[PDB]
RNA sequence: GAGCUGUAAGUAAGCUUUGAUCCAGAGAUUUCCGAAUGGGGAAACCCAGCAUGAGUUAUGUCAUGUUAUCGAUAUGUGAAUACAUAGCAUAUCAGAAGGCACACCCGGAGAACUGAAACAUCUUAGUACCCGGAGGAAGAGAAAGAAAAUUCGAUUCCCUUAGUAGCGGCGAGCGAAACGGGAAGAGCCCAAACCAACGUUGGGGUUGUAGGACACUCUAGUUACAAAGGACGACAUUAGACGAAUCAUCUGGAAAGAUGAAUCAAAGAAGGUAAUAAUCCUGUAGUCGAAAAUGUUGUCUCUCUUGAGUGGAUCCUGAGUACGACGGAGCACGUGAAAUUCCGUCGGAAUCUGGGAGGACCAUCUCCUAAGGCUAAAUACUCUCUAGUGACCGAUAGUGAACCAGUACCGUGAGGGAAAGGUGAAAAGCACCCCGGAAGGGGAGUGAAAUAGAACCUGAAACCGUGUGCU
RNA sequence: UGAGUAGCGAAAGACGGGUGAGAAUCCCGUCCACCGAUUGACUAAGGUUUCCAGAGGAAGGCUCGUCCGCUCUGGGUUAGUCGGGUCCUAAGCUGAGGCCGACAGGCGUAGGCGAUGGAUAACAGGUUGAUAUUCCUGUACCACCUAUAAUCGUAUCG
């Protein structure tokens, strides 16, 4: 239950394939950071992704 | 349709053709009673009357004492019965 | 209030009339509390102490269908002045 | 459809309870578990006279 | 408008023309458990606090209201730590919970048996199972579209294109779209440039034949989208009422059958009547009827409302967005010469001389204007309510269940799962006599029939007994 | 069909008198026989009316039955002190906030639930066909409430 608080990144699904072609599942993670940001109340740790951390964001 | 305390003649059955006196009514059953017909015998040993259908039985005419049909026209505001084949109210 | 209701005549409660016991039948759900105020205000009788007891349904067949009886609770009322005169 | 014929003030409802259901039904009660009642139909007669009293005294709240 | 207190007998005691019983609309009461919600618990039980009240000289005892959790709104709200902010105690909320038709729809996650006459790519199959969210329908939907004509113009569904073009250990196999013919068919609102207050709320503005701000002389309530609450009479459901026409004889227990004579029909559909009935009964064709509740509709109320084109100095038109690389998924299309579009990681543009597409890619032409949001109809399905039909079954059949069947019974449990219909038209269900302790039987009697006697319509075979002609 | 065949589940019965339509099998009495660290007396679990009285003999009883744990009709279980709750906690279970996790959910703090353990006021005798620390008789004990009082306003409760 773990989703990046400023877009909403999540994790997929989808298969590893060899060099035979056999297929087995496996998960796509988003890079979150334990990071704490401004906030109206109290300043919390929030799950951020670093990619919603560029282009300039509060910490 | 057949009240009971009425005269009657029945049409069909052992004791056909001949006048009696309506003395109970079942209408669940369909079912009337008429005096004098349909005889029956009890093992207790008595004899007493018996039920035959209402469909075995018309009412008489007051004038020509003859079977006829009953119909119905609102004479007075409340409902009356009359009878066919002439205009006499029963 | 109509906590009690029905006296019970028995071979038993006869010989406890001599002692002055009184057999009824009282709601399931009453306190033998409940039952010594009830006596004391329809028959204005003094009472001693009050005892009760709890039974169980029977099963009864009868033709081709079995089924339970009512569960029963029973009191029994001992009275130091007075008498219910019951008819 | 029946004779609803119970009118008057709602202080005198209340002695209707008491008389009709505390005193009757409850005596009619006992006099049948030993056995001295005929008339049987009563019973049901002063049960319904209640169901009644019931009835009006809700109407006016 | 005359009987009634259900199956269910039967005996009591009762009610009813001063309108019983019954049918329909509208109200009141509604124990306990169960999301269960004062606390606990082995559901249908136990144990409390607070505020009033009923009884006791007084405790004991009882009745009525309220007290769960989370969330959203006002107030009081030291901390550690100066102001504050975590925690906290109150007040309010038709706020949420759980079930439901194992039908229809959209998402997350997602097999194997099987086929390839073995098998791993492939297929089964994005199927079965599970979880989440709804709705009466859901989803999609107003061109960064289809194409190549001297073009069309939102989405959805049916026919055809077509088993074509294609994909494929090029094996097994998988498999389209545009055009064309039809059902149905309305389109609008926001961000920015600009304008005055204290970043907020109002006005303005919504686009490709390029629109708008800015300067220029400049006038249809659509409550299914397009802004949101209410008042005005006509049909339709939820009880019903009128409504034509037949008499004789024969057989028979009984006539509706047969022999003869009549009638009606906007009514010859059907069921019941002692046997096969247009004219015996309930009905049918036709017409009429509504206190009261609930739906649809249409004529006024009511609530909003700025209707048109030439000029383009300058400004605005959606950014970590489009796009690229790496590893995957989905498009009929298995990375392949793979365009078109989604996810994870990392880089990362331009601003109408702009940007995207036309199956790698470049140039020329043509079409269009992404990165914000809503929208009825044609379409799919049936646990239920009313009215109907069948070259569908007729008790080993038809639902597992025509009988009080998810019952008996079996298992710790999830779970599995039967057999059993028929007297007679009418109970008229054998008064009475004889054998016993009774069951049963022989007479008499009821009934057309009693070998129709309730283990009751007909009553085959296997099988079991008695007597006889020939051996 | 096997076939009136196998079997009828450890074991000692005999006689007299009654009931009765019907008796080796049912009642009463006498004698003999068997267990007696148990086939005797209580009670926990489990079963749920099988317990008592009066009637009955279709089916059940591996035979018969006048009998029964079987059928019909009526009856039977009485607590301030006994075991449990209004007392307490083991091992475990559930947990407001909180942590983790595609969903469903997993774990866990404060706090609760939970005896097989701890704490806690009664004995003797009699009585019915069926109840007995429960009913009755006699003698006790523990907690709580109400009105004068000995002694008490620094007491006293915590």
């Amino acid at each position: 239950g773990k989703q990046c608080f400023v877009t909403g990144r999540k994790a997929s699904t989808g298969n590893r394939r060899s060099h035979a072609l056999n297929s087995t599942k496996r998960r796509w993670n988003a890079n979150l950071q334990k990071v704490r940001i401004l906030v109206d109340g109290k300043p919390k740790k929030v799950w951020v992704s670093a990619r919603a951390l560029k282009s300039g964001k509060v910490t | 349709h057949i009240k009971k305390g009425d005269n009657v003649k029945v049409i069909a059955g052992k004791d056909k053709g001949k006048e009696g006196k309506v003395i109970a009514t079942l209408p669940k059953k369909d079912r009337v009673v008429v005096e004098g017909v349909n005889i029956m015998k009890k093992h207790q040993i008595l004899e007493t009357e018996a039920a035959i259908h209402v469909s075995n039985v018309q009412l008489l005419d007051p004038k020509t004492n003859e079977p006829t049909r009953v119909g119905y026209k609102f004479v007075d505001g409340k409902k009356v019965r009359i009878a066919k084949k002439s205009g006499e109210e029963i | 209030r109509d906590i009690l209701k029905r006296p019970v005549i028995t071979e038993k409660s006869s010989e406890a009339m001599a002692e002055d016991k009184y057999t009824f039948d009282v709601d399931t759900r009453v306190n033998k509390t409940q039952v010594k105020m009830a006596v004391e205000e329809i028959f204005n009788v003094k009472v001693a102490s009050v005892n009760i007891m709890n039974y169980k349904p029977k099963k009864k067949r009868m033709g081709r269908y079995q089924g339970y009886t009512n569960k029963r609770r029973k009191a029994i009322v001992t009275l130091k002045e007075g008498s219910d005169d019951l008819f | 459809m029946k004779a609803k014929e119970i009118r008057d003030l709602t202080t005198s409802e209340i002695e209707e309870q008491i008389k009709s259901s505390k005193e009757e039904l409850f005596n009619l009660r006992f006099q049948l578990a030993t056995g001295q009642l005929e008339e049987t139909a009563r019973i049901r007669t002063v049960r319904k006279t209640i169901a009644r009293l019931k009835t009006v005294a809700r109407e006016r709240e």
